[PDB]
C-alpha cells in the first residue's frame, strides 16, 4: 500500500546521517516516484527529523540562530525562541524562518539567570555551537530544560559529525533533579562509510541557593559531565584496538607473526592434545 | 530513468546505519519492486549461517553454491534441500575446494578465535575463480556485542607455461561494534569497507595455489582491518574532539611571529 | 659456536 | 656575549653544540657504563661510572645503560650524569650563563618535559631553557616552513606533518619501532648462520655491523631470490679481535623490518603505512603539499636505498595523481640539531625562553603551556 | 663446581674427573631459598658438610659449597657472564607473551630437563617470580617428578598421533630441494 510505502519513506528519511538529509531525500523521492504523495505523506517525518535534529536556524534581522526543538513546537510549524520571546514560522524542508511575531511568567528570573551562564559555557566550550533555555511549568513545578547543540559538515572532506545535548532542573525547595542526555553522531565517507553514534544518560541532584548562585551549580555540573563523556570517548578510541575491536578480529595471531601458509596442518597439533 | 533510480537506491546504502543494512536493502526491495535482482547481486550484505546436518559443521550461504533454492554445503558437496541435479565442481576443483576449506578453517582459527568460514569455487574458460566467505559474532558478553562479515572473490589466470598465474582479489569487510560503559554510555560504532589489489606470484610444488592466496587474503583484510582502525582512531576521533576544547585557548602572537621570521629567513635560504 | 662462545 | 646552547640528546646518541654553527660541537654515545668486575691495581685512577665516549671505549669490562629508553628516560640519575658530561667534558663551558634548547619527541608523559625543565633549572642552574619538538625542527633545518618529516632516531620513530610552522598535533603519528629494535631484530637473525652477540657490549659491534653494511633493498622478494640463487649479496665485516664474519641475505632482511613490523613481532603498520596514514589523517587540501615535501631524517633513516624504496611504497599507497617526492637531505643524522640552531640564533625566538624567574612564579608546570 | 672446589683444597681439572664432579653435582648440591641466610648458616655452624667417596676412596667434605654451584643459575655474574638469571629469564620471556595470555601463563609455568631437578628449585623459582611478577597473578611452579625426559615423554606422544603421519619429511621430498627443505616443514 502507498501508506506502507510512505510509511517504509518514513524509515529511511528519519535515519538520515546529520548533515546529509537533502541527499536522502532526493533519492527517497526519486524512488517514491511522487512528490504528491511525498509531500502529503513525510511532511511530518521531516518535522520529525528536524526536531531529532535540533536544528539551528538564523532569524533574519537577529543577532544569533534559534535551535528547533519538541520544546519550542507551537503547533502550526511554529516555533518559539525563548531569548527574543518572539514565535516564527519554520519551512521544514528549506530550513527558512519566517513571519517572526512577539510570543511574550515567574520563569522569566530563571530564563535570564541560567542563558548567559549557559552562553558562557557555550563560549568557553564551544568552537561553533550554539544553546538555548526554554523553560516551562509541569503541574505547578518550575522545570528548566538548557539545549546545547554543535555540527561540522565538510562535503569537501567527506565527513559529517554532531554533538546534541540536553539538560532539564525542576525547583524542589531546597533541591533539585538534574536530568541530562548526551548524544553523538558522525559519518566518514572517503572511499567507505564509518559511522560513530552514541548516547549517555547523565543523571545526579542539586541544593538551591539564589537563582543566580543555583545556575553556577548547573553549569558546573553541566561542564564536569560533558568533559569526563568526552574524555571517556577519547580513552575508548585510545583503547579499542587492543579490546573491543581486538574481540571480534585479531590485528595479528598470539603468534604475533603472520601466518605459514606452507606449514598449515601443525596448527591442529594443539587441539589434537586436548581430545587425546 | 532506471539507471536514475538504480544509482540513487546505491546512494541510499551509503547513508545509513550499517547495523541494519540487510533491514533497509529488505525495506528498499519492499519499496520499489523493479530493483529485485539488481541489488541482491550489486551491494554487499551481511551473512546467514545456516547448519549441517550430516556432518556437523556450520556454513554460510553465498550467490555462488546457489541453485535454485538450495545451498551447496562445502563439507559435503551436497544441496540443501536436497536437489539430485544441481551444480557440482569437477574433480579436479574438489581435490582444491576440500584444501582451501583446510586452510582458510585455520585462518579463522588464528586471527578469530572462533567464528564460521566458507569456500567456494567454479570454473573459467582458463582458470578457476573463487570465494572466501568468513562470519564472526559476539561471543555472550556485552562488550562483545556486534559482528565482522569478511567476503572475498579471487580470480586466476593460469597462464599455460605453468610458472606463474595471475591472481585478482576484490573483497569487502562489513563490520560492526557496540560497547556499553558506564563512564562512555553507549557507544555504538560500525561501518563497511571495499578495496582491491592484484599480484604476479609464481606456482610451484613449494608455492601451490592454497598457499599462494593464503598469502593474498591475510595480506588484504590486514591492510583493510589497519586502516579501518584508523578510521575510527582516525577521522571519527578528532571530529569528536574537534566540536570543544576542554580548555580556553590564548592568542599566538610570538609563536606566530617566530613561524614569520621562520618563513622570511628560508625565502633566502632556500 | 662459532663467534662468541665456544662450540 | 653569551650564546645559546642547543642539546638533542635524543636516544642513542647526545648532539649538542653553540647555537650559530653550522654542525654540533660534540657528538658523543648517550650511554652509562658500570665497572663490572672490581679492580685489582690501585694508583692509576678508577671511575664507578664512565659516561659518554669513554663508556664506549672501555665497553669490554662495562655494564651499558642507555638512560632513555623509547624515547622516554627510564634512569634520571643518569641522565644528570649525560648533561653534566655534556656541559663540562665536551662543550666545556659552565651552564648557569647560557640558555639552552632541548628537544623532545611528541607525544611523550607530560612528567617527562616536567622534570627535564626541573633538572635542568634546579640542578645545572640555567639562566633559561627552552623545549622544543624533535620533528618540528627537522623540517626548518630543510628551510621547508611546510610538508610532512619523518624522524626515525635509534629508539623512536614520528611522523609529523607541519603547514606554515604549526605542527598538526591530530596527525603526529608514534612508532616505536627504531634503530635499537632494528639492533636487536639484526641480533637475533644473525643467530641464523651462527654468529651470537649477546652482551651488552656486543650489541654495539652489531650496532656498528648495521649502521656500514645493511640497505633497504625495493623489492624484496626479487631481492630475497637473488640471494638464494647467488652469492653476489655476500658482505665480510672484521670484529675488533680480528674474527672475519660473513652475513648475506640479513644485509637487507634487517632494515626491511621498519616496512614489515610482522618480521620484528610487532602488530604496527610499516613507515610507510604510517606515512601515508599521516598525510590521510589531515586535510584534503594541504595532502598534496605534504606528499611533495615529504623530509626523511633522523640516523635510523641513513640506510642506503630507503629514499627510493619510501617512494615506491608510498606512490603506490597514494593516488595516480599526486606527485611524490622523497626529500632526503644528505645529512639527516645532525637535521634535528641543525635546525635548532637556526630556531635559536632567530631573533624573534629571544623573547620565548623560560626564564628562572617564570619559573619559580610559576612551578615546572608553565613547561607545558609556553611550549608548543 | 671445578672452580669453587678448589677452595676447599680439591683438584678436577681432568676429563675423567669432570665425571666425577658431575656425579657429586647431582647427588649432594642443591638450590637455597634465601641464599644469604643458608650463606650465614654455613658460616655460623658447620651442619651442612657432606662426606662424599671418590673412586679411589678419598673422602672429601663439602659443605658451603653445596649451593654456590646452582646459585649460578640465578646470578651468572658468578660465571663472569652478563646475562640475568633464569627466574628474570623466565618473567622476561612471559612478559614477551601477549597480555591477554598471561593470565594463563604464570598458571602453567612447567619445569623439565635434567638440571632443573635440583632439590628446592620450585620454592625458590616461585619465591622469585611471584616476587618479580605482580600480587595479583598467581605463580604456580608446575615440577613433574620425572621431568628428567619430559621431552623424549612428549615427543613420543607427538609421534604417535595420527594427524603427525603427514609431517613427516619424507625422502623422495628431500630429493626435490635438498636438505634446506627442513627449514620449510619443521616449525
Ligand atoms: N645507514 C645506517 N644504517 C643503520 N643504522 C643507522 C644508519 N645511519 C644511522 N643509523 C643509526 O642511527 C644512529 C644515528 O641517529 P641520530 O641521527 O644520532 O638520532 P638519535 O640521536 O636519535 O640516535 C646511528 O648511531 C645508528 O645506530
Ligand atoms: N638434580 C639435578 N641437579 C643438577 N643437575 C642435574 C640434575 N638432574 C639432571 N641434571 C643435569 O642436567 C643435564 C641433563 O639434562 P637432560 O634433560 O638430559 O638434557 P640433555 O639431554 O641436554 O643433557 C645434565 O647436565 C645433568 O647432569
Ligand atoms: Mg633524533
Amino acid at each position: 500500500s502507498d501508506e506502507e510505502k510512505v510509511r517504509i519513506a518514513a524509515k529511511f528519511i528519519t535515519h538520515a546521517p546529520p548533515g546529509e538529509f537533502n541527499e536522502v531525500f532526493n533519492d527517497v523521492r526519486l524512488l517514491l516516484n511522487n512528490d504528491n504523495l511525498l509531500r502529503e505523506g513525510a511532511a511530518h517525518a521531516f518535522a520529525q527529523y528536524n526536531m531529532d535534529q535540533f536544528t539551528p536556524v538564523k532569524i533574519e534581522g537577529y543577532d544569533d540562530q534559534v535551535l528547533i526543538t519538541e520544546h519550542g513546537d507551537l503547533g502550526n510549524s511554529r516555533f518559539l525562541d525563548p531569548r527574543n520571546q518572539i514565535s516564527f514560522k519554520f519551512d521544514h524542508l528549506r530550513k527558512e524562518a519566517s513571519d517572526p511575531q512577539p510570543e511574550d511568567g515567574g520563569l522569566k528570573s530563571w530564563r535570564e539567570s541560567c542563558d548567559s551562564a549557559l552562553r558562557a559555557y557555550v563560549k568557553d566550550h564551544y568552537s561553533n555551537g550554539f544553546c538555548t533555555v526554554y523553560a516551562k511549568t509541569i503541574d505547578g513545578q518550575q522545570t528548566i530544560i538548557a539545549c546545547i547543540e554543535s555540527h561540522q559538515f565538510q562535503p569537501k572532506n567527506f565527513w559529517n559529525g554532531r554533538w546534541r545535548s540536553e539538560w532539564k532542573f525542576t525547583i524542589t525547595p531546597p533541591s533539585a533533579q538534574v536530568v541530562g542526555v548526551l548524544k553523538i553522531q558522525v559519518h566518514y565517507y572517503e572511499d567507505g562509510n564509518v559511522q560513530l553514534v552514541s548516547h549517555k544518560d547523565v543523571q545526579d541532584s542539586v541544593t538551591v541557593s539564589n537563582e543566580v548562585q543555583t545556575t553556577k551549580e548547573f553549569i558546573k555540573i553541566i561542564e564536569s559531565a560533558e568533559n569526563e563523556y568526552q574524555t571517556a570517548i577519547s580513552e575508548n578510541y585510545q583503547t579499542m584496538s587492543d579490546t573491543t575491536f581486538k574481540a571480534l578480529r585479531r590485528q595479528l595471531p598470539v603468534t604475533r607473526t603472520k601466518i605459514d601458509w606452507n606449514k598449515i596442518l601443525s596448527y591442529k597439533i594443539g587441539k589434537e592434545m586436548q581430545n587425546a | 530513468m532506471s539507471d536514475q533510480q538504480l544509482d540513487c537506491a546505491l546512494d541510499l546504502m551509503r547513508r545509513l546505519p550499517p547495523q541494519q543494512i540487510e533491514k533497509n536493502l529488505s525495506d528498499l526491495i519492499d519499496l520499489v519492486p523493479s530493483l529485485c535482482e539488481d541489488l541482491l547481486s550489486s551491494v554487499d550484505q551481511p551473512l546467514k549461517i545456516a547448519r549441517d546436518k550430516v556432518v556437523g559443521k556450520d556454513y554460510l550461504l553465498c550467490d555462488y553454491n546457489r541453485d535454485g533454492d538450495s545451498y551447496r554445503s562445502p563439507w559435503s558437496n551436497k544441496y540443501d534441500p536436497p536437489l539430485e541435479d544441481g551444480a557440482m565442481p569437477s574433480a579436479r576443483l574438489r581435490k582444491l575446494e576440500v584444501e582451501a576449506n583446510n586452510a582458510f578453517d585455520q585462518y579463522r582459527d588464528l586471527y578469530f578465535e572462533g567464528g564460521v568460514s566458507s569456500v567456494y569455487l567454479w570454473d573459467l574458460d582458463h582458470g578457476f575463480a573463487g570465494v572466501i566467505l568468513i562470519k564472526k559474532a559476539g561471543d555472550g558478553s556485552k562488550k562483545i556485542k556486534g559482528c565482522w562479515d569478511s567476503i572475498h572473490v579471487v580470480e586466476v589466470q593460469e597462464k599455460s607455461s605453468g610458472r606463474t598465474a595471475h591472481y585478482k582479489l576484490t573483497s569487502t569487510v562489513m563490520l560492526w561494534l557496540q560497547t556499553n560503559k558506564s563512564g562512555s554510555g553507549t557507544m555504538n560504532l560500525g561501518g563497511s569497507l571495499t578495496r582491491q589489489m592484484e599480484k604476479d606470484e609464481t606456482v610451484s610444488d613449494c608455492s601451490p595455489h592454497i598457499a599462494n592466496i593464503g598469502r593474498l587474503v591475510e595480506d588484504m583484510e590486514n591492510k583493510i582491518r589497519s586502516t579501518l582502525n584508523e578510521i575510527y582512531f582516525g577521522k571519527t576521533k578528532d571530529i569528536v574532539n574537534g566540536l570543544r576544547s576542554v580548555q580556553t585557548f590564548a592568542d599566538k602572537s610570538k609563536q606566530e611571529a617566530l613561524k614569520n621570521d621562520l618563513v622570511e629567513a628560508l625565502k633566502r635560504k632556500q | 659456536w662459532x663467534a662468541x662462545c665456544p662450540a | 656575549d653569551i650564546a645559546a646552547l642547543v642539546v638533542d640528546n635524543g636516544s642513542g646518541m647526545c648532539k649538542a653544540g653553540f647555537a650559530g654553527d653550522d654542525a654540533p660541537r660534540a657528538v658523543f654515545p648517550s650511554i652509562v657504563g658500570r665497572p663490572r668486575h672490581q679492580g685489582v691495581m690501585v694508583g692509576m685512577g678508577q671511575k664507578d661510572s664512565y659516561v659518554g665516549d669513554e663508556a664506549q671505549s672501555k665497553r669490554g669490562i662495562l655494564t651499558l645503560k642507555y638512560p632513555i629508553e623509547h624515547g622516554i628516560v627510564t634512569n634520571w640519575d643518569d641522565m644528570e650524569k649525560i648533561w653534566h658530561h655534556t656541559f663540562y667534558n665536551e662543550l666545556r663551558v659552565a651552564p648557569e650563563e647560557h640558555p639552552v634548547l632541548l628537544t623532545e619527541a611528541p607525544l611523550n608523559p607530560k612528567a617527562n618535559r616536567e622534570k627535564m625543565t626541573q633538572i635542568m633549572f634546579e640542578t645545572f642552574n640555567t639562566p633559561a631553557m627552552y623545549v622544543a619538538i624533535q620533528a618540528v625542527l627537522s623540517l626548518y633545518a630543510s628551510g621547508r616552513t611546510t610538508g610532512i618529516v619523518m624522524d626515525s632516531g635509534d629508539g623512536v620513530t614520528h611522523t609529523v606533518p607541519i603547514y606554515e610552522g604549526y605542527a598538526l598535533p591530530h596527525a603526529i603519528l608514534r612508532l616505536d619501532l627504531a634503530g635499537r629494535d632494528l639492533t636487536d631484530y639484526l641480533m637475533k637473525i644473525l643467530t641464523e648462520r651462527g654468529y651470537s652477540f649477546t652482551t651488552t657490549a656486543e650489541r654495539e659491534i652489531v650496532r656498528d655491523i648495521k649502521e656500514k653494511l645493511c640497505y633497504v633493498a625495493l623489492d624484496f622478494e626479487q631481492e630475497m631470490a637473488t640471494a638464494a640463487s647467488s652469492s653476489s649479496l655476500e658482505k665480510s665485516y672484521e670484529l675488533p679481535d680480528g674474527q672475519v664474519i660473513t652475513i648475506g641475505n640479513e644485509r637487507f632482511r634487517c632494515p626491511e623490518a621498519l616496512f614489515q613490523p610482522s618480521f620484528l613481532g610487532m602488530e604496527s603498520c610499516g613507515i610507510h603505512e604510517t606515512t601515508f596514514n599521516s598525510i590521510m589523517k589531515c586535510d584534503v587540501d594541504i595532502r598534496k603539499d605534504l606528499y611533495a615535501n615529504t623530509v626523511l631524517s633522523g640516523g635510523t633513516t641513513m640506510y642506503p636505498g630507503i629514499a627510493d624504496r619510501m617512494q615506491k611504497e608510498i606512490t603506490a599507497l597514494a593516488p595516480s595523481t599526486m606527485k611524490i617526492k622523497i626529500i632526503a637531505p644528505p645529512e639527516r643524522k645532525y637535521s634535528v640539531w641543525i635546525g635548532g640552531s637556526i630556531l635559536a640564533s632567530l631573533s624573534t625566538f629571544q623573547q620565548m625562553w623560560i626564564s628562572k624567574q617564570e619559573y619559580d612564579e610559576s612551578g615546572p608546570s608553565i613547561v607545558h603551556r609556553k611550549c608548543f
